[PDB]
RNA sequence: UAUCUGGUUGAUCCUGCCAGUAGUCAUAUGCUUGUCUCAAAGAUUAAGCCAUGCAUGUCUAAGUAUAAGCAAAUACAGUGAAACUGCGAAUGGCUCAUUAAAUCAGUUAUCGUUUAUUUGAUAGUUCCUCUACAUGGUAUAACUGUGGUAAUUCUAGA
RNA sequence: AUUCAUAAUAACUUUUCGAAUCGCAUGGCCUUGUGCUGGCGAUGGUUCAUUCAAAUUUCUGCCCUAUCAACUUUCGAUGGUAGGAUAGUGGCCUACCAUGGUUUCAACGGGUAACGGGGAAUAAGGGUUCGAUUCCGGAGAGGGAGCCUGAGAAACGGCUACCACAUCCAAGGAAGGCAGCAGGCGCGCAAAUUACCCAAUCCUAAUUCAGGGAGGUAGUGACAAUAAAUAACGAUACAGGGUCUUGUAAUUGGAAUGAGUACAAUGUAAAUACCUUAACGAGGAACAAUUGGAGGGCAAGUCUGGUGCCAGCAGCC
């Protein structure tokens, strides 16, 4: 139809980005950047639907506009800046930190941080390269591209950009006896150690992961994320590390909640 | 009547914007209503938040009256709730004016009449003058 | 250019609209209750028919089956909630076993005559609607609240409603009025 | 959740079709009409014809200000019409005429390519065997004043 | 998986790019020159990656029709080579050469009162019917063709030409496109206001600020859907079942309450309406409920009255 797209109704948003069906009939489009805006998180959303900072908005468009939220370390004014997976969103008035890590259940949570710690990040590297005049560059999941890594950097693995100039750290491997967070697909939020890969020659190695509690399972290479040896994640994981509760204990622990 | 009570819930402090938000539910077992303006004096001597710098926006009476649930905030230092607010509401709590503009009508037909007019029209002013003169 | 609110209808008339003991049963629930019309009786004919759908095809689903153990027990915490279902009847073949009657006893009304307070359940309903009852701290007006087992102990009257006090009605203020203004003087 | 009943029918039994019953987020129409929440709505025939109004414009500390515009640092400094420049006007919204492997849905492909924008990296090499780099030149709008045309969001010359 | 990424050599080019731009700050150095240097940003800029997309594309899946059995190739139909053209593959086109390609497993033709899907109705199942219409995808702006600008258009709230309509006049010339929002005419069995506003959801722009018939809010509105007012209780006298329970009555009594009216306040962009509420508001022709029906299907008349005829009895009943 003539040209790009600039709107997106509410019925055609991400399912995971919880928005009423009713009150309103647009969704907010997250414009280009890092992530697709199928599996981003506007500004917007975060600070209008979860903290519940903002009421409308306009609202939001002065919360940022004062030059408050940094995402990655860099100041965003824009309303639907897509800030997507392992994305470091930092609030300076009231000296918090934040961390988009998927939820057990799917959608998006908010994973409170210390300081510490909020000054690195994990990021896929999805495509290494000897670039233009002979250097060699990873790019990443996050759009970022790094010069002169070390040569044991490979594709589908995970490096460490920490935020300040890039120039990464110690990175990770990829095989068995890894933790693994897995960010795409029915098995999305799910996090275990991979036991097996499969490789199928013409396309979508699928991968075996083993969970905490032995539940066996495989996914798609596409959304295998590495984040560091079992037991040692270098990140701080968020609340319930990742179990795939099934609905009857999930239904146990919930009236175990209630009674004082 | 003997009293109303007013109790404040959920509440969020908002450094953002230097406000604190909250959800009020005053309990009115006999009068009729909420007086609003009443539960802004109120809501300024819980604190301390001089009157004209709070904004109470929601409010809406349970069935079958006593009480009334609705939504307020309270800005610190009164140049901010100048600052961070709404212009409507401004209006409505005296802090300030509401501008004269003609209806929208009006102003879109005056758009699309000097959208018929290149320049200031000083030479067509003249030029017309002049041409109906003789 | 904006959503639907999804809508559905409670009721469902009859397959024979005409036969002398479907009326006869439905008249004495009736007289025995205190309807407006036969849309109450088919509201919880339609109701109780997809709690028995829901039981039969759990049932036909194997013994020990996830499914059949959440939506089963579910449904049978949910019945019980309500209290249609006894306490020590918690099983499917039982809720298969379920009557109009066990749910019409269930409601404000029945509740707000069987527990004294109206002497007919007639004057039960009209009193409901006159806005004479609180459940808790609320006031209600609705004969069909279905009265959960919990909240029996809480019917009475409102803090409005001269049975409860404050300040009586509109007839009696008239009538004492002409008693202050021609008999007192 | 799984019931059917009359016409043919003169006494009986079936073939058989017709009628009756009920649902419609399915249209119309008749009679009547008090309350609360909710609310579709020129599709069907005419993708038929349209009076008038409106529906696309846009400014920050940060491109251009001598408005003989409004106020109140001798180059300017505040505000700020008009016009130049940049961007957008290829999104919306409406309708269902065309279209029968065409569209479309699921599923692949680009080692067969284009992409303003966003995000991340990125550019010691330029005329040079006599030279502005403490910075080259032209215009032109807006403007001033001169005019035509019945008329147009017409424009002519200085 | 490659003639990939990249690097090197020989050159080539109406030699592309390699900052003559802007705001806010007054730092540092001394040879103290108004010399040297320096911050925080804005806007551009070539290439690569990324994101938003785009365009082509593999497999498989559609309604009826055999009173459609042969279809395509003169004038590209299927294939080869080479060129041209395109962002690029490709008979996309051209030159030359091959004689192929589809089909009773339904080709080709014809019809559609056909835009496709998610979906809707229909509760034993499988099915039968619908999907113009809130989301996804396509196509089109009276019919066709062509095209400028631009990253992106074969754009029509852009242009040009033709056709059919049609407007304005000074008769010489000019200007059009509601299948956007209203609304009008017509057509019909069949479908609403020329209202208010950007407050919300979002979108565009140099951009917190402007603009948005996108959208929202009200008006018409028995399309459809939810909840349930039009009466409740007592006393008396009789009828009963029988010392406590139902019915009847031109018998009677006081209670209750909203439909409405309305200070007010909530509500709202401002309002209306809902929620709350001061005061007023029920004694029957009130504040009165209708729509269908009654030989069986199929529920409910061994009713009443009137009109018209009888070559029937009576005789004016």
């Amino acid at each position: 139809a003539r040209g790009p797209k600039k709107h997106l109704k509410r019925l055609a948003a991400p399912h995971h980005w919880l928005l009423d069906k009713l009150s309103g009939c647009y969704a907010p489009r997250p414009s280009a950047g890092p992530h697709k805006l199928r599996e981003s998180l506007p500004l917007i959303v975060f600070l209008r639907n979860r903290l519940k900072y903002a009421l409308n908005g306009r609202e939001v468009k002065a919360i940022l506009m004062q030059r408050h939220v940094k995402v990655d370390g860099k100041v965003r004014t824009d309303t639907t800046y897509p800030a997507g997976f392992m994305d470091v969103i930092t609030l300076d008035a009231t000296n918090e930190n934040f961390r988009l890590v998927y939820d057990v259940k799917g959608r998006f949570a908010v994973h409170r941080i210390t300081d510490e710690e909020a000054s690195y990040k994990l990021g896929k590297v999805k495509k290494v390269q000897l670039g233009k005049k002979g250097v060699p560059y990873v790019v990443t999941h996050d759009g970022r591209t790094i010069r002169y890594p070390d040569p044991n950097i490979k594709v589908n693995d995970t490096v460490k950009i920490d935020l300040a100039s890039g120039k990464i750290t110690d990175f990770i491997k990829f095989d068995a006896g890894k933790l693994v967070y897995v960010t795409g697909g029915r098995n999305l939020g799910r996090i275990g150690t991979i036991v097996h890969k499969e490789r199928h020659d013409g396309g979508f190695d699928l991968v075996h992961i083993k969970d905490s509690l032995d539940n066996t399972f495989v996914t798609r290479l596409n959304n295998v994320f590495v984040i560091g040896e079992q037991g040692k994640p270098y990140i701080s994981l968020p609340k319930g590390k990742g179990i795939k509760l099934s609905i009857a204990e999930e239904r146990d622990r919930r009236r175990a909640q209630q009674g004082l | 009547s003997d009293a109303v009570t007013i109790r404040t819930r959920k509440v969020i402090s908002n450094p953002l914007l230097a406000r604190k938000q909250f959800v009020v539910d005053v309990l009115h077992p006999n009068r009729a209503n909420v007086s609003k303006d009443e539960l802004r004096e109120k809501l300024a001597e819980v604190y301390k938040a001089e009157k004209d710098a709070v904004s109470v926006f929601g409010f809406r009476t349970q069935f079958g009256g006593g009480k009334s649930v609705g939504f307020g905030l309270v800005y610190n230092s009164v140049a901010e709730a100048k600052k961070f607010e709404p212009t409507y509401r401004l209006v409505r709590y005296g802090l300030a004016e509401k501008v004269e503009k003609a209806s929208r009508q009006q102003r879109k037909q005056k758009k699309n009449r000097d959208k018929k007019i290149f320049g200031t029209g000083k030479r067509l002013a003249k030029k017309v003058a002049r041409r109906n003169a003789d | 250019p904006r959503a639907p609110r999804t809508y559905s209808k409670t009721y469902s008339t009859p397959k024979r609209p005409y036969e002398s003991s479907r009326l006869d049963a439905e008249l004495k629930l009736a007289g025995e209750f205190g309807l407006k019309n036969k849309k109450e009786i088919y509201r919880i004919s339609f109701q109780l028919s997809k709690i028995r759908r829901a039981a039969r095809d759990l049932l036909t689903r194997d013994e020990k089956d996830p499914k059949r153990l959440f939506e089963g027990n579910a449904l049978i915490r949910r019945l019980v909630r309500v209290g249609v279902l006894s306490e020590d009847k918690k099983k499917l073949d039982y809720v298969l076993a379920l009557k109009v009657e066990d749910f019409l006893e269930r409601r404000l009304q029945t509740q707000v005559y069987k527990l004294g307070l109206a002497k007919s359940v007639h004057h039960a309903r009209v009193l409901i609607t006159q806005r004479h009852i609180a459940v808790g701290k609320q006031i209600v007006n609705i004969p069909s609240f279905m009265v959960r087992l919990d909240s029996e102990k809480h019917i009475d009257f409102a803090p409005t409603s001269p049975f409860g006090g404050a300040r009586p009605g509109r007839v009696a203020r008239r009538n004492a009025a002409r008693k202050a203004e021609a008999s007192g003087e």
